[PDB]
DNA sequence: AAAAAAAAA
């Protein structure tokens, strides 16, 4: 069947270390407790985790002979599994709301409360956590000075070009640099899909992560599980959970292209609150996860092992420059005071446009 | 069965006999280890064996490789992998990087004999045999990764599973095909999550190579063959580059032998799995005594005249044209500014004259002697396809740009004949490119700026059959003033009738046609030859065999051979970047002012561009004598050349 | 998407 191999990585100790770091970290008290508290009060909408914090915490705790392994290396070698571990750990230690909440507006929670008041009244289904989650997990790449602080070569970053990325970088966390040319619109995408069951008790749920989805035909309701059908299951748009989806592509800069070559492209997917954070025609450096995508979407029954690849966005620096719409600020106020004190200005401005032409 | 073990141990004995490959493996290991954790280049796990030594050691194994590589190469690479696994010493390895299991695939060099073929010569009886094919790259595909071995994990078991996939084009030996279905369930039903970062992916690219048009049968078109190469060397060379590819030529696919056939007239598919690639270039390196010769010759007072006279010895006259060609092939340095944008760096030459004055021949010589150049004619080209084209890929089904005529000639030189006879519309492409050395394409949803910093040389004949000296220069040339103003130098050539020069050129041309190839009699015509004996090729300073260059004695002044001149220009274009001084500045400004206010008839009007041309020529002449600073003599010679090219002696 | 032939302005 499937032969087995041994790897030096075991996730139990890593999960315990993750919990210890998330509970004990001191940079106000714990930062990671305050942000979770703000999430609980329905104030924050996204979570950012700084790998530099983990690196420095491990480096300073290595002074005592307790730590045995490194976690940022495992993050670099694999990311999505650690995303799942992080969301599980966060949901495990989610704090209590210390503030009032406008509880009537949460239609999803009202619907789930009605479902519970139905099911547990008769003495209930364990809803998956991703349906109940409200936050989003994002990562932040390290900084080169932090790496220079220590002897270890925990570098990452290094904004490779589009063509410099090769096949062995799949699954890691990488940074790319280039110009954005095409940005698509915002379109909602499903995360958890729910079906109404025609008053047959609990409403069956389904979860799909692939880009292709298939619906249900029969349900596990007890009276529907009876020897004759009781109502056809239907998909309910209100109960299901959605997420914003957007895709773009990035072009290599004219500087980095070797002579006699045509610049290449790279697709990129962005989900969550980072949607609409980039515009066509700018120089950026995106950090994210480099993931494969099946070729079966084209459905040609060819390319038995060839597959397409894309990047998943995690953090972006807009870079370039800002016009700012001449927003008023003190510094430019003293600058225009200097200009006023400069006296006649138009001749100087004419002199200052193109000194190259005489 | 045991034949695999016997072959493996025979190859182990062969590797034990020759100690060079072990040294290479140790060097690559220590270099990789040093690159690992010391404050980006990584050497791929590939080694090249010279099968001449293998033939000198064991003829049976050599013949087995050269006849049936399928049953011989895998044991050899297995033995190499085992030797590497025994030699290396890494007591503290990583986790994801230790599972690469790269088989250390090989490369070959040496004499092949009857297996060094051409794309036309490949036939049925050469199948399943290691071969080396020569040709020119015509097109390439995109670099797409493909999967080999996937790693799976289940939370409950804690045991990481792995499944290995192989395709027809992945391995030499045909095995049972495997679909790309991801295993998501264990034998006991445990859920398996695919683990990225531990699986294996390798690059994939397909290229096509065709036989050279020169060595083709009369009245026949060139034919092409396709090459698959992966892992290393995946993005080497480019379209328009002479290559020699060594690999295994094998068939693949059912080819309609199953029920899918619609007619009985079905042929199989043939394809070559490349093992290594080499650049032909009809070599490009320089030795220590080469440097000594270059320096001692550059210390001479008359280097520029010798080099100018060394170009096309069979062309009589046109001395300053040869000098301009020499300055053009190794032109001035490019200047860039954070505020001044871009400054053009090379020089363009245009020639116009009456028929039969040796313009096309000199252009062909420049094409032959240049490091990189592309041949183009005005009538047989279209501007839309001359810069970029949109075509659909057969594999992916998408549409991607194809490089045009001068995009392939980036940082090279483009030679165009019948420039005046080209359609006016296509000229706009030149108007686009020569302006800023950048072509922008925007069509069918593709937006990209392509770099093209090539230099263009053109030759065109005047509107009339023969040049009219008594007429206006503008009305003698069909091209508009806008493009004529860009070209740095305008040269007009006429064959004035003079009995003395007629006699001299007549005896020279008659001397040329009485020539005999060495070692060949005069009674029979020139016959074709085979390739070099080696498929792959490779006391000091006391010989001067091909240094002095005076192969035959006919004049007191010296002459140098072409390959040494190519070596000289290669050295000069890289090792020297000169700077200018105020002494040359004084001469430049003085001669510019004198030329501009002389107020006499001239062939072409001048402007600020001519001074910039003078500066570029001064830089080029500062490069020609291998100096880091510009001397006023360079300014003087540039001024003299310009005055000839604009006034005439 | 790009090359090449034909009738009308
Ligand atoms: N100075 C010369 N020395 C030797 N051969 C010469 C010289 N001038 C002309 N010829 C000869 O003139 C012939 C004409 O060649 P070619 O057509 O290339 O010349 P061209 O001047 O470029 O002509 P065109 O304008 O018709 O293209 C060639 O065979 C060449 O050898
Ligand atoms: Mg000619
Ligand atoms: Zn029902």
């Amino acid at each position: 069947a499937l032969p087995s191999i041994q790897l030096p990585v075991d996730y139990n100790n890593l999960f315990n270390e993750i919990t210890d770091f998330l509970v004990t970290f001191k940079q106000k008290g714990p930062k990671y407790m305050a942000m979770l508290q703000k999430v609980a009060n329905r104030e924050l909408n996204s979570v950012i985790i700084d790998l530099d914090d983990i690196l420095q915490y491990q480096n300073e705790k290595f002074l005592q002979g307790t730590q045995a392994d490194d976690l940022v290396s495992a993050i670099q070698q694999n990311a999505n599994h650690f995303t799942e571990l992080f969301c599980r750990a966060i949901d495990n230690n989610m704090p209590l709301p210390t503030k009032e909440i406008d509880y009537k507006d949460d239609v999803l929670d009202v619907i789930l409360n009605q479902r519970r008041l139905r099911n547990e009244r008769m003495l209930t289904e364990l809803f998956p956590p991703n349906l109940t989650r409200r936050y989003f997990l994002y990562f932040k790449p390290l900084s080169q000075n932090c790496a220079r602080r220590y002897r270890k070569k925990a570098i990452s970053s290094k904004p490779l070009s589009v063509r410099q990325i090769k096949g062995d970088f799949l699954g890691q966390l990488i940074t790319v640099r280039g110009i954005i040319t095409r940005v698509s619109d915002v379109k909602p995408a499903v995360e958890v899909i729910a079906y109404t069951c025609d008053q047959c008790g609990y409403e069956v749920f389904q979860e799909v992560n692939s880009r292709t989805f298939t619906p249900l035909s029969e349900c596990t309701s007890e009276e529907c599980s009876q020897n004759q059908t009781k109502g056809q299951l239907f998909m309910s748009t209100r109960a299901s959970k959605f997420s914003a989806f957007q895709e773009c592509k990035i072009q290599e800069l004219s500087q980095q292209v070797p002579v006699g070559h045509i610049p290449r492209s790279l697709n990129i997917h962005v989900n969550g609150t980072l949607v609409r954070s980039l515009s066509p025609g700018d120089i950026v450096d995106v950090t994210g996860i480099f993931l494969p995508a099946p070729y079966t979407g084209f459905k040609a029954l060819k390319a038995g092992l060839l597959t397409e690849t894309y990047l998943e966005a995690q953090f972006v620096r807009q870079h370039k420059k800002k016009f700012a719409s001449f927003s008023l600020t003190s510094d430019v106020e003293e600058r225009v005071m200097e200009l006023i004190t400069s006296g006649d200005v138009y001749n100087r401005l004419a002199k200052s446009i193109a000194p190259e032409i005489y | 069965d045991a034949v695999f073990g016997d072959r493996v141990r025979r190859f182990q004995e062969f590797l034990d006999t020759f100690t060079s490959y072990r040294d290479s493996v140790r060097s690559i290991q220590v270099y990789n280890s040093n690159n690992a954790a010391n404050y980006l280049n990584i050497l791929p796990h590939r080694i090249i064996i010279s099968l001449d030594d293998l033939r000198e050691f064991d003829r049976s194994f050599w013949s087995g490789i050269l006849v049936e590589p399928a049953y011989f190469i895998p044991p050899a690479e297995k033995a190499l992998t085992d030797l590497a696994d025994s030699m290396d010493d890494v007591p503290h390895p990583n986790a994801s990087a230790v599972s690469s299991r790269h088989p250390w695939k090989l490369s070959f060099k040496g004499s092949f004999g009857a297996h060094a073929l051409s794309p036309r010569t490949l036939t049925a009886q050469h199948l399943n045999k290691l071969v080396s094919v020569e040709g020119i790259v015509t097109k390439t595909s995109l670099v797409r990764p493909k999967l080999i071995r996937s790693v799976h994990y289940a939370a409950k078991t804690g045991r990481f599973h792995y499944r290995d996939y192989t395709d027809a084009t992945t391995t030499l030996t045909t095995r049972i095909p495997t679909p790309a279905i991801y295993p998501t369930e264990d034998t006991e039903g445990n859920k398996l999550t695919t683990e990225y970062g531990y699986s294996t992916f390798i690059d994939h690219q397909r290229i096509t190579v065709q036989e050279m048009p020169e060595m083709a049968p009369a009245g026949q078109l060139p034919r092409s063959i396709d090459v698959i190469l992966d892992d290393d060397l995946v993005d080497k060379t480019k379209p328009g580059d002479r290559v020699n590819v060594v690999g295994v030529f094998k068939s693949l696919g059912a080819g309609g032998m199953n029920q899918s056939n619609s007619n009985t007239l079905i042929g199989f598919k043939t394809l070559i799995l490349g093992n290594t690639v080499y650049p032909l270039h009809a070599r490009q390196m320089l030795t220590d005594f080469d440097i000594r010769n270059i320096n001692k010759l550059s210390k001479k007072k008359d280097i520029f005249d010798i080099l100018s006279q060394s170009l096309a010895p069979s062309i009589y006259g046109h001395d300053h044209i040869k000098k301009a060609i020499l300055l053009m092939l190794m032109g001035g340095v490019e200047k860039n500014l954070e505020n001044g944008s871009h400054l053009r760096g090379d020089i363009n030459i245009l020639m116009v004259g009456d028929p039969s004055t040796a313009k096309s021949q000199l252009l062909r010589f420049v094409l032959n002697t240049a490091s990189l150049a592309i041949a183009t004619t005005g009538r047989g080209s279209s501007g839309v396809g001359l810069t970029a084209a949109v075509t659909t890929d057969r594999e992916t089904g998408e549409r991607r740009l194809e490089a045009g005529a001068m995009v392939l000639a980036d940082r090279g030189v483009v030679c165009i004949d019948e420039f005046d006879k080209m359609t006016d519309v296509d000229r706009v492409a030149i108007h686009e490119v020569m302006e800023q050395q950048t072509v922008t394409i925007a069509k069918a949803g593709i937006h990209t700026t392509l770099n093209a910093r090539c230099s263009v040389i053109a030759a065109a004949n005047p509107v009339f059959g023969q040049y009219d000296v008594n007429r206006d220069p503008h009305q003698n040339i069909a091209l508009p003033d806008s493009l004529l103003s860009r070209f740095d130098l305008l040269f007009v050539v006429t064959d004035d009738i003079n009995e003395i020069r007629d006699r001299s050129i007549s005896e020279h041309v008659l001397r040329t046609h009485r020539y005999l190839p060495p070692g060949y009699l005069e009674g029979e015509p020139v016959r074709e030859r085979l390739n070099l004996s080696l498929a792959v090729g490779e006391q000091a300073g006391a010989k001067l065999a091909k240094n002095k260059g005076n192969y035959n004695g006919t004049e007191i002044p010296k002459l140098v051979t072409i390959p040494f001149l190519r070596k000289y220009v290669q050295y000069a274009k890289e090792r020297v970047i000169p700077q200018l001084t105020q002494e040359a500045i004084n001469v430049i400004v003085k001669n510019y002012t004198d030329l501009r206010n002389d107020d006499n008839t001239k062939k072409s009007p001048i402007t600020a561009r001519t001074l910039e041309t003078l500066i570029r020529l001064a830089t080029a002449h500062a490069k020609v004598r291998l100096s880091k600073t510009v001397n006023k003599v360079d300014a003087k010679v540039a001024a003299n050349l310009l005055r000839f090219a604009l006034l005439g002696e």
